[PDB]
């Protein structure tokens, strides 16, 4: 059973087996990266068909708004899969998600089977507050030499992330989840986020809550990323933004092998957080494991989970087994071409 | 009038002897302590110490080093209720003006640690920031926590930063930030510092990294950054990072400071609730930071000394402590010190 | 009708004929004041009878609470009269008797008083006040050494149902008007706020008419001429309400010893004077009644005895004003509490 | 005398432009040495503020400010913040040929321009709740204690009274209370300091008037005791008032009423706009002209018929004027 919190409302197509799904092919390496998706996908027999769009932004009234076709495409399917996309008056990314209603980032970063990296054994699970927190647009100046930026915590936000969080730990098979916090010193703000936890704690009987201190949670990660091997970790918009980014350079040194999720009450998308890699696009050496990942992430939101699995467990991961395969980022020689095809073979 | 029989700033003397403020405080403190105060009267060293016990007698601990203006210190424990106190190891700091903190990550030869050979120094402001205390709930379930940042206080870190870095031969000081989005709050922070390490202290490479991002280099390849200046909150988190990559809270120095006063802590701010009365704990933070505060207080002669001994008393191999990967006790690894200190 | 918002659930005593009304006798000119409304009050046949309390406040967490006897006493029959209580030996007692019986809207209307010259003529004047956020929540910071901030908080939430109390009232007093003091000149979003949650309930309510004031216009007209605002019902955030309510009533009669205010909650509702306590005449028999017994009447239409009210209003007290035989030494008159007391029923 | 001086003028919104031209006529007419570089405006309330900075000294009606959402913000405050001109003062004199409720009545009231609930620092948390910041610090807040003080000393005033809601509002408006009465004992010791609570301040004012000599207050309080002030005296057409700052100086009508209403009617009143033009000229220590210009204006009105409408005359702002013109020709 996948997270109540996000769930999709499946129906596939009626004319057609298949789902429906945007994609975003997105710019830069995004291309290349993306039909190496849809081949992939194609050869595992998946339900689905893709509806692509652009999302190159609009300006209604000064504020960056996003396209009515990608709009109108990524409510109906309820489900989307983003590549990288440049730095085109309003965050790109952020009125993606205001407009889609997204809210929890889900931040996986486990280690790879053929790519030494000074970690080992880390697998980790991290969902993050994308909604407000420390990144509420709210500052101010207040005289000439003083400046107030203001964190905003809120029951309503909290409870679904943490909810979201509990559901997907449950989801995955991991026994416990802790809430990293700061209550410390952040005693109104992150003592709310804490005790909503607490109070759905309850609600949750078959995992245990345990509560940690950034504090902890970054010093006790690095010291032995394998503690939270079992972990979900759920937290406000900072800590969350760095405990990720933290959590992918312990996996793999770098963020070109993590995926995210950034789910919404019905809509949800699914991208790469690797950027646009200009300078290696189009000469077919960008490296679709991330954004592949991210499909298998997508997936399982969505219940296929057979093929999710297939595509996983078998495939891609496997295939980064052999330096004959890999791409140029893992020491490995091959193409995105002979990747793909490497790949579709273990498929 | 004034000037020489004035000095009522500097550090409480008397013939020859020295009055530092100590501070146990919760957990390992009043372990880790001890080991400073024996291995100090068996190198006979000339400070006496006033030592202070404690809820809101955190004023007692502040009257004492107003007096003597020099301390030594364990962290003090914090609750997480809502009925809690509050910090007090920050209210320390706020009520006098100690607004620098510098943690001193410096591997150590006799301890196997994921990346080697790793030297990086993280200075953060310690009465601004998001340690700033001010939050209130508007209507119920909606918290704001306000994070002040002003010019006066970011200047002074800026300088304190560049001046300890021109000092100690260090060639680069970085900002951390979040200054893409906090464009105000973190902005200024950012701008002040590179501003001023233009138009002063020119000699030194200035440049900002954002906090995220910072995050994973370091944790990835630490050996790029040589000092990294920060607001509160970046600087416990980067801090933690640096404490493990090291080694863990045990190894690692730290010290406060002010304009007129100066408070030595370990680096790391740990209070080791867990193991309190084990005698488990590792004592090299302190002692470590201990020798900070002599050489800051001028003997040095001594702090050259006893780290020596301390440092070379890891390195080599069984005798160490727990956590460390030995098997010794704090009890222990104090004696082998202050016995290769008899014999220097 | 009665306004919807503050809607009294009657349900008389069914031992006795009468209705429930906590008093607060409260102190200083409070008790003869008080004794003086329960006879007039008496010999007009009100269903009520009075179930005077002590508010006298407790300490429990060192946040001022107050005594159960008096809350339960207040939450079981939903209405209480009380008059004027000290500055209690030792986190305001108005206050914390707001928060806990949730009271949200003050009520001030200031009219002239026959018989009784000042300075400004022909003043009839009413006022809702929000007394729930705005200027006057507790909020405020030192965000560094010589800098302060103080919060003024606006919710629609807080707005809506006081700006609904106004125009409810003000058709319940038969005012076509309803003007929405304000300042969105400055302070675009929360006096924003406030004004378009007026603008969005104006629609539901068609038979009265939405005008919106700056306080700026608001203290210059009303001064200018306080008549032209005698078809009104103005409602505001707590800080232009505090002040406007003032100084309607140094219009209305140059002083506040003849002003009565209501304090209207969702279920509960306390009418009081606003005049103080007058320690230094307390005893000697020389108050005013005036103040708290037109709150009195305030209260019975608030409860529904329309008759009664207009009775002890429209006859008596207001009647009685006339002739300085009657009235009392704030008004030139010679008449003692006692004699005002007797001197009313009479025309009663 | 000898030499010329350069004045800014901003005529601004509503009467704006007529009430200026006014004191143009009457300036020219008593050929005063004076040469307005005069500006007109959305955002070039920059231009407004670069020409002060030059000219140092300016003579300027109000502007227009929009109360829906996506309105530009005053932009009278803009100016002021702009050049920190911190200090408002406004007149509040009862003159001889009108007809008020409380006659003989003399108070001034001083207001800090900058600051308070002027701060202008507002935001949404969540939908439908709203903060809006009011700022009050120690340094801006002397500094208008001692202009005020300062000035009733300048002017022989002897009382001076801040006005507050410190009962409630106990560090933002408690902080402005202590320091005014705070630095009115240990300095300007000849002068009475007092505080009154800006509710009952209101009342007295309306009721009682006579007790008030100085009133000091944050920018809030001073808008609302500031029109409380001009109804009492006849309107704001009779208001002089000016703005100080340490370099420059502003001055406009006290009252603050753009008359959008009667635009381009010839009907208003310049009484206002004269009589703080007449402030003006004391300032830059013309003064022999003030002085005269201001008996001008004052005899008029005293002098029945001939005067503007609103103060129950039947006279155009233009006939007004020719008739102060007329007054200041046979002196």
């Amino acid at each position: 059973k996948q997270p109540s919190i996000g769930r999709y409302t499946g129906k596939p197509n009626p004319s057609t087996g298949k789902y429906t799904v945007s994609f975003i092919e997105g710019d830069g390496i995004g291309p290349e990266i993306s039909k190496s998706v849809k081949k992939i996908f194609s050869a595992a027999n998946v339900p689905i068909e893709w509806e692509s769009c652009d999302v190159s932004p609009i300006f209604v009234n000064g504020l960056t708004t996003i396209p009515d076709p990608a709009v109108q495409s990524i409510t109906k399917n309820l489900v989307a899969l983003k590549g990288p996309l440049a730095t085109p008056h309003r965050s790109l990314n952020l009125t993606l998600r205001k407009t889609f209603g997204l809210f929890a980032n889900v931040r996986p970063a486990k280690s790879i089977e053929g790519f030494k990296t000074t970690y080992e054994n880390v697998d980790l699970v991290l969902i993050r507050e994308n909604t407000e927190g420390e990144y509420s647009g709210i500052e101010h100046i207040v005289c000439p030499g003083v400046v107030q930026s203001i964190k905003l915590i809120t029951r309503d936000a909290s409870e679904r992330v943490i909810r979201y969080a509990f559901e997907y730990a449950r989801a995955i098979g991991r026994p416990r989840v802790i809430v990293v916090h700061k209550s410390t010193i952040q005693r109104l703000a992150d003592g709310l986020f804490v005790n909503v936890a607490k109070e759905l704690s309850k609600e949750y009987p078959d995992l245990t809550l345990e509560t940690e201190l950034i504090d902890n949670s970054v010093l006790k990660v690095v010291t032995n990323p394998s503690a939270y091997t079992d972990a979900v970790s759920v937290c406000p918009n900072l800590y969350g933004d760095i405990l990720s980014d933290l959590n992918s350079g312990l996996s793999a040194g770098s963020l070109g092998l993590t995926p995210s999720a950034n789910i919404g009450h019905k809509i949800s998308i699914f991208e790469a957080v690797h950027g646009s890699a200009p300078d290696i696009a189009g000469q077919d050496k960008a490296n679709p494991t991330a954004l592949l990942l991210s499909s298998v992430m997508m997936l399982n939101h969505m219940g296929l989970t057979n093929h999710a699995d297939q595509i996983q467990n078998a495939v891609l991961s496997t295939i980064a087994s052999g330096p004959e395969n890999r791409t140029g980022d893992l020491a490995g020689t091959a193409t995105t071409s002979s990747f793909t095809e490497a790949v579709i073979k273990r498929l | 009038a004034t000037a020489a029989q004035a000095e009522r700033t500097l550090p409480k003397k008397y013939g020859g002897r020295f009055t530092v403020t100590l501070i146990p405080g919760d957990g390992v403190g009043k372990e880790i302590t001890d080991s400073v105060r024996t291995i100090f009267e068996a190198e006979n060293i000339p400070i006496d110490w006033e030592t202070i016990n404690i809820k809101e007698g955190v004023y007692e601990a502040v009257e004492s080093l107003k007096r003597n203006k020099i301390g030594l210190k364990g962290l003090w424990h914090t609750p997480a209720d809502q009925t809690g106190h509050g910090s007090l190891n920050v209210a320390l700091r706020k009520q006098l003006d100690i607004y620098a903190n510098v943690a001193l990550f410096k591997s150590l030869k006799g301890v196997k640690t994921r990346i080697p050979d790793i030297d990086l120094i993280v200075i953060r402001e310690n009465t601004e920031g998001e340690f700033s205390g001010l939050e209130h709930e508007s209507v119920p379930g909606v918290v704001e926590s306000l994070k002040v940042m002003t010019r006066p206080k970011t200047e002074r870190i800026a300088r304190f930063a560049f001046d300890f870095a021109k000092k100690y031969n260090r060639k680069s000081v970085t900002a951390v930030h979040k200054a893409n989005i906090m464009k105000l709050g973190d902005g200024l922070f950012r701008n002040i510092i590179t501003e001023i390490g233009q138009k002063e202290y020119p000699d030194i490479d200035v440049s900002s990294i954002i906090v995220d991002n910072a995050s994973m280099q370091a944790v990835a390849k630490p050996h790029q950054f040589d000092v990294l200046v920060t607001p509160s909150m970046y600087g416990t988190i980067l801090g933690n990072i640096g404490a493990a990559l090291i080694g863990g809270p045990g190894l690692v120095a730290g010290a406060n400071f002010g304009r007129d006063y100066a408070v030595f802590e370990p680096g790391s701010r740990h209070v080791g609730l867990d193991i309190k009365g084990q005698n488990v704990a590792n004592p090299t933070a302190m002692i470590l930071s201990s020798t900070l505060m002599l050489n800051h207080l001028g003997l040095n002669e001594y702090a050259t000394r006893i780290s020596k001994a301390v440092h070379e008393t890891i390195a080599e191999g069984k005798h160490t402590t727990r956590d460390i990967g030995g098997s010794s006790s704090t009890t222990d690894f104090t004696n082998e010190i202050i016995n290769k200190l008899s014999t220097m």
